[PDB]
Parts: C-alpha cells; structure tokens; sequence
C-alpha cells in the first residue's frame, strides 16, 4: 500500500515507489510544483512487517539539489505506514545543512510530517 | 527560504 | 567526493558506501558482530557539488532492520555531514522507528548521535 | 497571561500553569487516568517579552515521572511556542529520557510532538 | 552528585542546585561569562533513582532572555547523570524560537551536549 | 509510561 | 536492537 | 544564538 502520491500538511507531494527488495524510490515535489521543485529520493521500508496490528517502518532522504538549484542540505524522514480506512505515513525529520565547524550547532533542525493519499487546502 | 517548506 | 569508502563508528559498526556522481549513496551496514547476519543495505543521498567555503557535505541515509536473517521491523535515517581532510568525519544525528499498533505509536522513536571516522 | 490556565492535549493529559511575570512556568501536569497518583510537578521557562508581530512565544517545561505514589525513573521536557487568538495553542515537540545503563543508553530517549489547546 | 557547576564542551557553564524535592535550580553562563550571558534556568529530576546502576533521568529549560538581551527562543535539555569516577550528564536539547505560523517548520534545532565538572 | 496512560 | 549490538 | 556565542 505505501507505492503511490501522498501529500503532507503543507501540500509537498511524495511520489514513491515500494519495490520487492525493500527499496523505496521516486521523486519529492515541494508545494510550488514546477520543474525546479522536484527532487530525487531513495530509502527503505520492512517489506515483511508484523502482523499483529502494527505498522510498517519505512525511510528516505532527499538532498536538495536539483538542476535548478542547491540548497547544501538533505532531509531524512524516518516512520511508519499504517494502513487501512485513512492511510497514512507517520514521521519525523531531520534536515542538516552543510556548515562549516563554527556553524555546526543551527546544522540540524526537527520536525514531524503526516502524509495522506488526499491533498489538504 | 528552504525548498523543503517554500 | 571524499565520502566513497569504510567508516567507523565507536561502537563497532561499519558502513561501506560508494557516492555516485549523480548524488546517490548505496552500500552494506554491517553491526558490530560482523557476520552475515548481520549485513543489511543502505541507501542514501549526498549534495554532489558542496559549497567551496569549508562547509560540510551534507548527506543522508536509511537503513531498514530486514535481511534474510532476521527482521527488527524497524528503520533507522542518518541526517548529516561530511568534513574532509587528515582526520575526515562524518558528523550524524539518528532517528530509528520501529513498528508499533496506533496506541503504542508514542515509543515508536528513538533519537540519538554517531560520529563515523576512516579509523577503527 | 494568555498562557496561564488549563490545557488539554488530544489524548487526555491536561497540563494546569501559572505563568509569572518574571518568565516562571510552574503548575501541573495530569496524565489521562485523572488520579492522585497521575498528578505530577512540572516547571519551565518563557519569553517574558515576545515580539508582538504575530510571532509566537518560545517556552520549555519538565516534568520528572516521580511523585509520592509511582517512579517512572524518567523525565520529559516539552519545547515549543504558544500561539494566541481564538484557536489559541502551544506547539511542541518533545524528549522523553529514561535512565538507564551505560550499555542501553541507546534507548535512553524517545522524540515526538504535542499541540495543547484551551479546549477538549 | 547534581549539585553542583558543571560545563560543557563549547564552554558554557551549568550551575546547578538538586533540591529534595526534585527540583533544579540555577544559572546557565554562555562562553563569553560576562554579566549580560547569565540566564535563569529550572528543571526537575528523578530523586529516587534506580540502585541498579542506572543514571538519575533529569531535564531543564533556558528561556534566552536576561536583563540584557532577548534572543526570543527557549532551550531544553533532556538527559541523564551518570555518577561515579568521571561524573557526566548526557543531554539532547531543543531550541526553539518564536516565529510566526508561516516559518514554524524551522523553528527548532536539534542538538547533543554532555557536560563535566572538568572544563 | 504515565505519560501515555488511559 | 542490532543497530546497537555486540 | 546566545547558547553558542564565542
């Protein structure tokens, strides 16, 4: 059920898909929609989960650097699909920009994204 | 501005 | 890039990573008790053209707890940076979920640090 | 203030603070079982003086699982901002940090995130 | 054991009392130590830790406003000390600052400090 | 964990 | 967890 | 940031 589009809270668009060997791969589009706001992802997912009722753990990078442009930084979402009625994928992040060793304390930032198969306004 | 969020 | 090789980090574990020119990162996680089931395969991305002013590389990467072994049911994502030179490193910030029902779904994640180095 | 008072998170806590003049959050936090032994002390800090530009108010609290009746040898600080106005809430993210062994501090601290509002 | 200045490996100071009550108290002293870098924290700790070696779990929070300045953030650090020969408190931290709603999803760092008695 | 207890 | 294993 | 001055 992961392979698809989803969409996060602030509209970005999560193309994946979910190979038999446990590979994610596809494309991260931010909110703006064109050409220039689209990024190459990879990660990984259990491609055998539990089946007591719990969900499956998954993750992807994204660096941010396109044809267009170079932000110095790259994001990993680390989470879990859950499946059924309303489907969703539960994360959290971390985005580390290129620093130099003084800088090195604001390289990372927190976060946390829900993506569904429905786009939010 | 970060892409991630723009 | 700088990054292609085996890194280290202090609790035993060992990464071998190639950086394609393209941006891509894939290799082999091995745990610190080094046999084959202890093997499982990671892919990442990095920034292929960094800045020039000393800054880092930034780079990251999943692992999911699954080979032909054994399954933990978890996924762990690396978010980080490469600093080059004599005494290179990798500086990273972890975040590993874990499977978990809907009411168990609050100690789905740990957080926590590794530094990797080109050294045991 | 507008942060003193009670608020309710999605799952039942209720968290109930006074915020003082000198930047002192103090007060209580109250898990979903609504208990004397679900009662439990909490302390923090925020900005005294924030912007008045539609920004929100930076503020922090702890509390540590301990009161006279259970000991969960552990403590949670909450990190976020109060956001004001009819749907008024305070925005957090969260670290839950258990005691343990040198050898298992791996899975010392868990992440994740709470929004708190005035009403259930 | 708590009580007591502590420092970590950028070079602020923690100055720190454990009350019976749980509670933590003091001062933290940023890098550069003069009067406009003194910050009032507060926090909470487990007083009846676990006899089986395991740390003592605690957590404080710095709102960064003093007399003198304000940087409109607040950092909190959630942890453990490990007592002992080398007594150390490993800690994550997160800062956030105050923002408005559209730049929330930037509004707080993430990082890892461990302090010692020994600066 | 009382945090998340019902 | 073999993330943190001996 | 305060938390990081030199």
């Amino acid at each position: 059920g992961i392979t698809g589009t989803w969409y996060n809270q602030l509209g970005s668009t999560f193309i994946v898909t979910a190979g038999a060997d446990g590979a994610l791969t596809g494309t991260y589009v931010t909110a703006r929609g064109n050409a220039e706001s689209r990024y190459v992802l990879t990660g990984r997912y259990d491609s055998a989960p539990a089946t007591d009722g719990s969900g499956t753990a998954l993750g992807w990078t994204v660096a941010w650097k396109n044809n267009y442009r170079n932000a110095h930084s790259a994001t990993t979402w680390s989470g879990q699909y859950v499946g059924g009625a309303e489907a969703r994928i539960n994360t959290q992040w971390l985005l580390t920009s290129g620093t130099t060793e003084a800088n090195a304390w604001k390289s990372t930032l927190v976060g946390h994204d829900t993506f569904t198969k429905v786009k939010p306004s | 501005s970060h892409p991630q969020f723009e």
